[PDB]
DNA sequence: CTCTGAATCTCTTCCGACGCGCCGCGAAAA
RNA sequence: UCCGCGGCGCG
DNA sequence: TTTCATTATCGGAAGAGATTCAGAG
């Protein structure tokens, strides 16, 4: 229980809604990133990927 | 870092390790660990201690501790500061004194702390107020068990040139034997007393029914000898008039008894569940290792606080307020006792039957102990009768009390003072006073610890140790004392008077109080102490004339020997009590070793007669022509059977007696013939003590060996010459039992040299080894490692095996033999 | 052929704008 | 109730 | 050969160290 309600809570993953208008919430359903455990760091990125 | 914690039990240990949790590592020594093992060096390298140089030791590790004690010493290095956590009393501090001088280290990184209860309350105080193991104390055991060590090493061998081989000498040993010796002689001198008794059954003025005994006649106690008398008083009785004198009415009470300590645990279980000494030590100690009861060893009936409280708590909950007292029970290691009041005998179906039985009685013991007492109303009633006065008690349960947990398994009518009585019928009754009880068990253990003989880890060991030596033996669950107890016990009260007196252990104990509270120095007190001692030894070395003890002393008698007819004598030696021939005692030429074993007749005690049956075991025995002393018997053929007088060999009288009888021809231990099956029994000679098989068409003989009951078998002996002994010159041979196959140096009793034999070893002497054997030398000689294997006996499954060691130890790898193929792997 | 000195490689060490809004999280001990 | 971290957006 | 009692079973650049190769005697 701790270990799932830590990850819906505080991963990088786990991102707060923002709502503003329904397209909003569309866009923000349906990104995709290559972030968070097992993925890049914003320093690490290099001008390739 | 962590710290070592070392007690003495291990059951103990698991149990603190608990109330204390990890940060710390407990561990058990299990026992001692280490102990031993003019002048003559000899003697003092056998005793292991040097009287005459200041008493300077060798202790070394028990050859059943090595294990033990090493893994302390690994353990050692993990631990910061050891702990040592034996008990209080000065054997528990020198095993912690022990323990520091075989792990080595620095005195600083040792502590010395002492647990009260496995309540978290006294494990933590433990390591609050700690201190150091005391010297004084330390030195106050050392000087005991020198003092114990001298005796038994160097009196047990005067009486092996005095009496016999084999035979020992000890503080406690002796004197319990001596104990034995004294019932024996008080049995078999004594005279029964034939009295008679009478009751009158009568009937009150209403109708009812009273019975009276007769206590006063002419107002002397009543008490005739003879049934003429009895006659003569039952004539007067007949016509007399029966009339109530007094009638006393008065409240009276009963009570619950001790916790059982070590000592009372083994009479109350000998007594209610006919249980031996060492059975109850076995089933205790089930129950404690379980969690069940306290330590099974202990000399208190304390109770804790905290045991008083569970205890009153169960009290009030299943009786009510009439069983609680106002306050605890108050009365003169803890006490044994149930760990959980809650916990009940039938719950433990994880014990035997016997151990709930056990549990039961300790469980009770317990609860009454501190439950009520049984109030009962007592009557007693006076009647007058022409010049008797006659008697009636009765007695009416008021209030059980304690018997409602602890049961034990008289109703006076109603007369009042001048009411007349209406005589029935008279019952004479003839009687024998009766002699002295034999001595059980745990009987004698009670009459050790009331002497302060003994200790409770030591009780069941003496009442065995006793018994092998051949000083007393037991029948029907009691004691008697074999002729060879009494030829110890009179010679040393003879030479030894000291030692042999029953207080010698209390007195010594004094002066070793002293030593411990700085009060004597320890070698001071052991030198006055080993000065007295060699002037009594040195004096019972001389000869007989000049007080030196008395050699052993044939009293012959008119009997033929099988050999050579000659007159027969009786004779005592370590085994038992047989019966010689004088010719012993002649040179080669003229010399007889023929001789006869004397079964005795066991007393069979009639438990249905009560108080009477030792009374009529006394009765049974003839007397002596000589002197009233009784006398002792003994089956010669199934025609004869021979008396001896008690006083043998001081007394010389004998006889002898014509019958039928059922003659055993043998006493001692058993042992079964491999060869055919039959009885096989144990047997002295020019080679000290071999054993022997009665079936006459059968003469296999097995031997005795250092420390084992009997050797395996003498079977297939094959020799080789070409493997040397080691040890010594020797050379080895191959033999085969119930142990296995196994080397041995052919001058056996004295090389005593055995190893296991190498696969190699076989395989080069292969021609040799007979045809079964032969599919070891087949056997896989050498490991995948390319180390070398040995030939071992699976006793679980009673098969040959070989197995493979390096640096000693095993290395895991063993091949077995299956339909006619060797199989090979990790073990 | 063997050693010493300089080059080359391998490993270690630094450092990668600046403001400013939001959001939601952190730690328990007996 | 003063802190740090993670994400998002603005330039 | 042998006796006693007791106790309890990112990538890029710079710097320092280590290793190897070429030149001299
Ligand atoms: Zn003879
Ligand atoms: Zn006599
Ligand atoms: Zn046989």
């Amino acid at each position: 229980s701790a270990a799932v309600k830590e990850f819906f809570g505080s991963s990088q993953l786990s991102q707060f809604m923002d709502q503003n208008n329904p397209l909003s919430e569309i866009t923000h359903k349906r990104r995709i990133s290559a972030l968070g455990p097992g993925g890049l760091t914003r320093e690490r990125a290099g001008f390739e990927v | 870092g962590k710290a070592l914690v070392i007690v003495e039990s291990p059951a103990k240990a698991k149990t603190i390790n608990k109330y204390l949790g990890s940060d710390y590592v407990v561990k058990s020594s299990v026992g001692h660990i280490r102990d031993l093992p003019d002048e003559r060096g000899a003697l003092v390298n056998r005793m292991g201690v040097d009287p005459w140089h200041n008493w300077e030791a060798h202790y070394e590790v028990l050859p059943g501790k090595e294990k033990v004690v090493s893994e302390l010493k690994q353990l050692a290095e993990k631990a910061d500061h050891i702990y040592l956590a034996t008990d209080l009393d000065r054997e528990g501090e020198a095993i912690a004194w022990h323990l520091r001088e075989v792990i080595g280290g620095d005195d600083a990184r040792y502590s010395r702390v002492v647990f009260n209860e496995i309540t978290k309350n006294a494990i933590r105080q433990a390591f609050n107020k700690p201190g150091e193991l005391n010297i004084d104390r330390v030195n106050a055991q050392q000087a005991r068990r020198f003092m114990d060590r001298v005796v038994g090493y160097m009196v047990s061998p005067l009486l092996w040139k005095k009496i016999a081989r084999g035979l020992s000498a000890g503080r406690v040993q002796s004197v319990a034997v001596r104990l034995v010796v004294e019932r024996e002689r008080e049995i078999k001198a004594f005279v029964p007393e034939e009295f008679w008794e009478v009751d009158a059954s009568t009937t009150t003025p209403s109708g009812e029914a009273l019975a009276l005994q007769v206590t006063h006649q002419n107002d002397k106690p009543f008490r005739p000898v003879n049934k003429e008398q009895t006659q003569a008083a039952v004539s007067l009785l007949e016509k007399a008039r029966y009339s109530v004198l007094e009638r006393e009415d008065k409240p009276t009470t009963s009570k619950p008894g001790a916790p059982f300590i070590t000592s009372t645990l083994q009479q109350a279980a000998s007594t209610r569940l006919g249980f031996g000494v060492k059975k109850t030590m076995m089933m205790a100690q089930r129950l404690y290792e379980a969690g069940y009861i306290t330590y099974m060893r202990t000399d208190s009936t304390n109770l804790s606080q905290d045991a008083v409280n569970m205890v009153r708590g169960y009290i009030s909950d299943n009786f009510g307020k009439k069983y609680l007292p106002e306050s605890p029970n108050q009365y003169a290691h803890e006490a044994i006792r149930p760990s959980d009041v809650n916990v009940m005998a039938e719950s433990l179906k994880d014990m035997e039957a016997d151990a709930q039985k056990l549990y039961q009685l300790i469980w009770r013991q317990f609860v009454a102990c501190q439950m009520t007492p049984a109030k009962y109303d007592s009557t007693t009633l006076t009647v007058g009768a022409g010049d008797f006065r006659l008697k009636a008690r009765g007695r009416i349960l008021r209030f059980d009390g304690w018997t409602k947990v602890m049961p034990a398994l008289r109703i006076l009518p109603a007369v009042n003072k001048g009411d007349a009585l209406t005589l029935v019928e008279l019952t004479p009754a003839q009687h024998f006073t009766k002699p002295p009880a034999r001595f059980s068990e745990a009987s004698l253990v009670k009459e050790l610890e009331k002497r302060g003989i003994g200790r409770p880890s030591t009780y069941a060991s003496i009442i065995s140790t006793i018994q092998d030596r051949g000083y007393v033996r037991v029948e029907n669950r009691r004691f008697y004392a074999e002729k060879m107890g009494e030829i110890v016990t009179d010679r040393l009260e003879e030479n030894f008077r000291e030692l042999m007196n029953y207080d010698f252990t209390a007195q010594m104990e004094n002066s070793l109080d002293q030593v411990a509270n700085h009060e004597a120095e320890w070698k001071a007190v052991l030198d006055h102490f080993f000065s007295d001692f060699t002037q009594q030894l040195d004096k019972a070395e001389k000869d007989p004339e000049e007080g030196g003890m008395r050699p052993n002393q044939m009293v012959l008698t008119s009997i033929d020997c099988p050999t050579c007819g000659r007159k027969m004598g009786i004779r005592t030696a370590s085994t038992g009590v047989f019966l010689g021939c004088s010719g012993y005692a002649l040179p080669p030429k003229e010399r007889c070793k023929t001789t006869i074993n004397l079964v005795p007749e066991n007393e069979v005690l009639n438990v249905l007669e009560g108080e009477d049956a030792e009374t009529n075991a006394l009765r049974a025995k003839r007397r002596c022509p000589k002197c009233g002393t009784a006398m002792d018997s003994y089956l010669i053929d199934p025609k004869r059977k021979l008396h001896v007088c008690g006083n043998n060999p001081t007394c010389d009288g004998y006889e002898i007696e014509e019958g039928e009888f059922r003659i055993k021809g043998y006493d001692g231990p058993i042992v079964e013939c491999e060869k055919c099956g039959s009885e096989m029994h144990l047997k002295m000679g020019r080679f000290g003590k071999y054993m022997a098989c009665t079936n006459e068409e059968c003469k296999n003989t097995r031997k005795i060996l250092r420390n084992g009951e009997v050797a395996p078998p003498k079977e297939d002996p094959v020799p080789l010459p070409e493997l040397p002994c080691e040890k010594s010159d020797a050379y080895f041979v191959l033999r085969d039992g119930a142990a296995g196959v196994f080397l041995a140096a052919n001058t056996f009793p004295k090389s005593r040299e055995t190893r296991a034999p190498l696969v190699e070893e076989l395989y080069r002497f292969r021609d040799r080894l007979p045809e079964k054997l032969r599919y070891l030398a087949d056997a896989p000689q050498q490991d995948p490692e390319g180390n070398k294997t040995m030939v071992r006996f699976s006793r679980k499954t009673k098969q040959q095996y070989v197995s493979s060691e390096k640096d000693g130890k095993a290395t895991g790898w063993s091949a077995f033999y299956v339909d006619g193929k060797w199989v090979e792997g990790k073990k």
